[PDB]
């Protein structure tokens, strides 16, 4: 159920190659029997050397076709494995942000590709080995059935006796092994109980009493130990005799066949040679089936885990507004970070809405970035719904610096332009580094814009990382900008470029931005009046009006 | 599929707990002391050959 | 390197009591192998009898012998498999018993360092992986070796020309495995580098995800994953192609020597020197011997890899205990008084700062002592020093005018027993848990002790009296009942120099009154450590200390 064997063209030829290799491998015994009979009746030497030449050509061609079949199958299998790994990673990355919110689950995405890979190559092997030996075993049955029906009937009827009777007998040991293992785990639990209390046991000098207490939970196991050993002995005996006596029976009844004149000695020689082969082929196929059944039964988790806008404008209007804004975590609908909020934004201006709002400010910023759908109310920008515009145009049209910004391990020219739909100009990357003010740190690198950073940003300080992250939005040049949690932790000298951008930058006059940084120096310069906490606003008209009114904005500014 | 590692899967010649055929880890160098034993197998086959060459 | 060889010699020495079982198993294995490879020889004899004129007297005899050898082989294989499984378990039971009997003699510092879950793991796990060494691996090695010797012997018996012709490929077939392995290992390490690179890329793409969705595109990481997996598949293909090409060269060489062997056999058949049944038996041996002769090196490789998992158990077995020299003095009489002078010590797990220093102490028969000081101000360390559970680092803790470690461990534990800070009782019946470490006892003594400790009400109300079970780890009792049981377990030994650790402060004051009335009812001295001033108000004498020093 849910197979991905789509290369049915390339795979269909593997079935032709495997059957032809199997038919070609069979030359040795059959031509041994024919040639031996031919010599015993003094047949011609020409047919003898002709037969030898034919059996040599057949067995060499069998080996070559086995190799070509194995190459074609494993090339196909490697392609479908790689494709499946890519598909499951694509599917895991498409899930909603509300599933990823669980920080403790950070290893499950890190583990699903791995157990999917070990499932894939384990199932690849078992499929191959199963299919090879099933085809070999079917050909063996065929040529034995051409050989003599009455001599094969008995070797076909006897297999369930020699394969199931050991399995019936093994249940007695399996039971004794379980009872032994349980008593052993009990005895260990007594030793660990005694070891955990070491200060009291040493105080009372009971350690030779503990040695004997452990000693009795071993002497009580010896009697079961013995039973287990004799039950394995009987299992080994019965599987030995049941398999070994079949070679008496086939020889005896064959002898009778040849006495009756139904077949010659050479046919009996080929039959004795085939029987062992059939027995080994069917014996290996019984070992593979459990491993296949185990591996295939775990794939359903992966398959169900995989199963689990369009408006683009040629120019940006930059207008935005919010009304009755409510937001919450989808996993906790009984509590919300804000409700009933309202706001508006216009080109050439910027506003805070700052205050002791906690995660409610971050959820409002995630709403502006469309990282989750609004839990209550509705909003629109540039005369369109927020989800109505295409994701490629939206991500290029508006951007925000995070509250835990980081750059992935790569070259500086890669980190400063990650997610760009086209290759940025090198002069453009230099201009963005200059406009972000980080170009003084970038020019200090060993390779400038070509310099690679270490994993998780470990090659730079937190202020250097904040300066590098702030450049990414400026390189993308989105009309709407946001940035919080950086300029309050960093020095005002690092925030001086952000202060120039907010105060007088000619480029910022052609765009708009929203402030969520906790730095007080930015809060004094803000154009629009907003301040809030818990979704409740506490300022209006102007930031100067919010101070002069002596209200909650002025009390938090005190 | 060496038959000499397959027969111990069955209880005709194997022992309990022997069935898991896995190498210690993915990568691994060969020890020199086991490499010494290959030469002993070759000089054994040489001496056995020269013994049959008398016959 | 030599660490493996010395561990193998340790594992061989550990097996010496089992020599009779390993000898019987070897003897039944040799008998079973000799009795298995004879079937193809007698089967050739049957095929020779069926050609030409049939004689019943030879045919029935050959079938009877075939039955009898198959019966004798199977019986011997069954007796072997029993013997190996029994000795495997006997060495498992002994090595657990030696490991536990070695660990019980260590200092406290080893158990303060080493975690309880680690000792549980190595006691329960690695003793099994260590006992599954000699029995499994000696069996497969001896089976392969005797099978090779027997098969080449039968080949030399049947036809020396054909044996020589078969023995030709032995070297090049061995050497091909070496050359394959020594070109396969580097490709396997490069595979490990490429998959580690893909794992790094997926981990890095998960951590910054919020940034990806907010600023970038999710699909941008998908093309990076495609680029990693392309290199991964290209390397898997190159590895497996080399795997397959070696396997082709092995077979084609194998089938070529098999064909040449058959040609020479048929030519001998034309000259009449060999019979059909002989040729069948020889070619049955030819299809079999080549697996065993190849595998013998692989199983001797696994031999030298298995031993190391056992090293942790040996590392705990022979670690020298840091405890002082064994005691030799027996008092044979009352201790009288006990004293300390300039006492200093620190925990071996954090020896960078002293926990107590400069302490002098005195204790006299019939009197009491009260330790006054801040919470955690070395009081537990002073109690542990008094019970000689850890060696003193400075000063002397001499008692009855003799060194604290000079008295025998049994006599010291029997005379100086002290009630712990928190009650603990091992799992079992109350009639065993109330007298742990007593060499012998009577139920009348325990019943008197329970009455003396005011525990008799709880003991008489039980489902079997004193014979009732106390549950796992003492969890099947009240906390006040646990303190009463601990007080009885201290008094049942009749100590001459007892101690208290403030347990009666949370407990009933009736327990403290019973302890003061009963333990102080004669020459026996007692000392108590507590933070509550109510104990110091009832005490006949007191001693103050702070910051690790007396005050």
């Amino acid at each position: 159920l849910g197979c991905l064997g789509s290369e049915t063209r390339r795979l269909s030829l593997f079935l032709v190659l495997v059957v032809l290799s199997s038919l070609g491998e069979m030359a040795i015994p059959f031509f041994t029997g024919r040639l031996t009979d031919w010599i015993l009746q003094d047949g011609s030497a020409d047919t003898f050397t002709r037969n030898l030449t034919l059996m040599s050509i057949l067995t060499i061609a069998s080996a070559v076709l086995e190799f070509v079949g194995d190459g074609i199958y494993n090339n196909t299998m490697g392609h479908v494995h790689s494709h499946l790994q890519g598909e499951v990673f694509g599917a895991v990355l498409r899930q909603e942000t509300e599933f990823f919110q669980q920080n403790q689950t950070g290893n499950i995405m890190s583990r699903v590709t791995e157990d999917t890979s070990t499932l894939s190559d384990s199932l690849s092997e078992n499929l191959s080995l199963f299919l090879w030996y099933l085809v070999r075993g079917l050909c063996l049955l065929g040529i034995m059935l051409w050989g003599s029906v009455s001599l094969t009937m008995v070797t076909l009827i006897t297999l369930p006796l020699l394969f199931l009777l050991p399995k019936k007998v093994g249940k007695w040991y399996q039971l004794l092994e379980v009872q032994v293992r349980e008593s052993l785990a009990k005895s260990s639990q007594v030793a660990i109980e005694a070891l955990s209390a070491m200060p009291t046991v040493r105080s009372f000098a009971n350690e030779e009493g503990e040695a004997q207490k452990f000693r009795e939970k071993l002497q009580e196991i010896k009697t079961l130990n013995q039973k287990e050993a004799v039950a394995y002995a009987v299992n080994s005996w019965t599987t030995s005799i049941s398999g070994m006596l079949l070679k008496v029976g086939i020889l005896y009844i064959g002898g009778q066949l040849v006495t009756s004149g139904a077949v010659s000695s050479g046919n009996l020689v080929t039959f004795v040679l085939y029987q062992m082969q059939f027995t080994q082929a069917v014996e290996v196929l019984l070992s593979i089936y459990p491993r296949v059944q185990k591996a295939v039964g775990s794939s359903e988790k992966i398959f169900e885990y995989l199963d689990r806008g369009l408006l683009t404008p040629l120019h940006l209007e930059g207008l935005v507004q919010f009304q009755d804004v409510s937001f919450a975590y989808p996993n906790r609908p009984d509590v919300l970070v804000l409700q009933g909020l309202t706001f508006t934004l216009r080109p050439g201006e910027v506003t805070a809405l700052v205050g002791p709002n906690g995660s409610g400010k971050s959820t409002v910023a995630a709403l502006l970035q469309n990282l989750y759908q609004p839990t209550g109310g509705q909003l629109l920008l540039d005369g369109k719904p927020l989800p109505q515009y295409e994701h490629r145009y939206l991500h290029r049209q508006v951007a925000a610096v995070g509250q835990e910004p980081q750059v992935f391990g790569r070259s500086l020219q890669e980190n400063i332009a990650y997610g760009l739909t086209q290759k940025p100009t090198m002069e453009e990357i230099t201009a963005a580094a200059v406009k972000s003010g980080a170009h003084s740190f970038i020019s200090g690198l060993p390779q400038g814009y070509d310099t690679e950073v270490d994993e998780a940003g470990s090659q730079l300080s937190g202020g250097q990382r904040q300066a590098v992250a702030l450049a990414r939005a400026l390189i993308r040049k989105p009309c709407v900008l946001i940035l919080d949690d950086a300029t309050s932790a960093l020095d005002a000298n690092s925030q001086l470029q952000v202060e120039q951008l907010l105060y007088e930058s000619p480029e910022r006059y052609s765009r708009s931005v929203l402030l969520i940084t906790q730095h007080l120096s930015l809060v004094e310069q803000a154009d629009h009046i907003l301040f809030l906490e818990g979704g409740a606003i506490r300022e209006g008209g102007t930031h100067q009006q919010l101070m002069e009114k002596k209200g909650c904005y002025w009390a938090m500014v005190q | 599929l060496e038959r000499a590692l397959l027969e111990q899967q069955s209880s005709a010649c194997g022992l309990p707990g022997s069935s898991t055929e896995t190498r210690p880890s993915h990568p691994c160098p060969e020890d020199p002391d086991v490499s010494r034993l290959r030469l002993l197998l070759v000089v054994l086959c040489v001496l056995f050959g020269l013994l049959c060459l008398l016959l | 390197q030599v660490n493996n060889k010395v561990l193998m010699w340790r594992l061989l020495k550990l097996s010496r009591p089992d020599l009779p079982l390993l000898v019987a198993a070897f003897f039944f294995l040799v008998l079973a192998v000799l009795g298995e490879t004879l079937i193809p020889h007698y089967s050739g004899r049957v095929i020779d009898i069926l050609g030409g004129d049939f004689d019943p007297h030879a045919f029935a005899s050959a079938i009877f012998f075939m039955c009898l050898f198959s019966f004798g082989s199977s019986l011997s294989a069954g007796c072997r498999g029993g013997c190996f499984t029994y000795t495997m378990s006997r060495i498992n039971l002994r090595i657990r018993e030696q490991l536990f009997s070695s660990l019980l003699r260590q200092d406290l510092g080893f158990f303060q360092e080493t975690k309880t879950g680690e000792l549980n793991s190595r006691l329960s796990s690695d003793t099994t992986l260590m006992s599954n060494w000699l029995p499994l691996n000696a069996n497969v090695l001896l089976r392969s070796l005797v099978k090779v010797v027997g098969l080449y012997g039968f080949m030399l018996s049947i036809s020396p020309r054909l044996t020589l012709l078969s023995l030709l490929h032995m070297p090049f077939t061995i050497a091909a495995e070496k050359v394959y392995n020594t070109r396969h290992q580097e490709v396997l390490r490069e595979i490990q580098d490429a998959v580690a690179r893909a794992g790094q890329v997926v981990r890095e793409a998960v951590g910054g995800l919020q940034t990806v969705r907010s600023f970038g595109a999710e699909e941008h990481e998908v093309c990076r994953y495609k680029e990693a997996l392309e290199q991964c598949r290209q390397l898997y293909w190159r590895r497996d192609l080399e795997r397959a090409l070696y396997l082709l060269v092995r077979r084609v060489l194998h089938l070529g020597v098999q064909m040449l062997m058959l040609s020479c056999g048929l030519q001998q058949m034309q000259d009449g020197e060999l019979t059909q049944g002989s040729l069948l038996s020889f070619m049955i041996y030819q299809e079999s011997v080549g697996s065993y002769v190849q595998t013998l090196v692989y199983i001797y490789g696994d031999m030298l890899s298995n031993v190391g998992a056992a090293e942790k158990v040996f590392s705990y077995m022979d670690r020298q205990p840091n405890l002082p020299s064994p005691g030799t003095l027996a008092p044979t009489t009352l201790q009288g008084v006990v004293k300390f002078q300039d006492v200093s010590f620190a925990y071996p797990n954090r020896p960078d700062r002293p926990v107590l220093k400069g302490l002098t102490f005195t204790l006299r028969p019939g009197e009491v002592t009260a330790l006054v000081g801040p919470n955690g101000s070395g009081k537990s360390t002073v109690a542990a020093l008094l019970q000689n559970l850890y060696q003193p680092t400075g000063g002397q803790v001499l008692l009855d005018e003799k060194p604290i470690s000079q008295y025998e461990h049994c006599y010291l534990h029997s005379q100086v027993v002290s009630v712990g800070q928190e009650p603990v009782l091992f799992s079992g019946s109350v009639r065993n848990n109330i007298a742990y470490g007593l060499q012998s006892c009577e139920d009348d003594k325990v019943m008197a002790a329970a009455q003396a400790a005011h525990a008799d009400d709880f003991i008489q109300e039980m489902e079997h009296g004193i014979y009732t079970d106390v549950g796992e780890k003492g969890s099947q009792l009240a906390a006040g009942q646990k303190q009463r049981l601990a007080i009885a377990r201290a008094l049942v030994r009749d100590p001459r120099v007892l101690i208290l650790d403030e347990a009666t402060s949370a407990l009933d004051v009736q327990c403290e009154q019973a302890l003061q009335d009963w333990n102080s009812r004669g020459d026996r001295t007692v000392l108590v450590i507590a933070h509550r001033l109510q104990t110091v108000q009832r005490a006949h004498q007191i001693l103050v200390l702070q910051e690790g020093k007396l005050q």
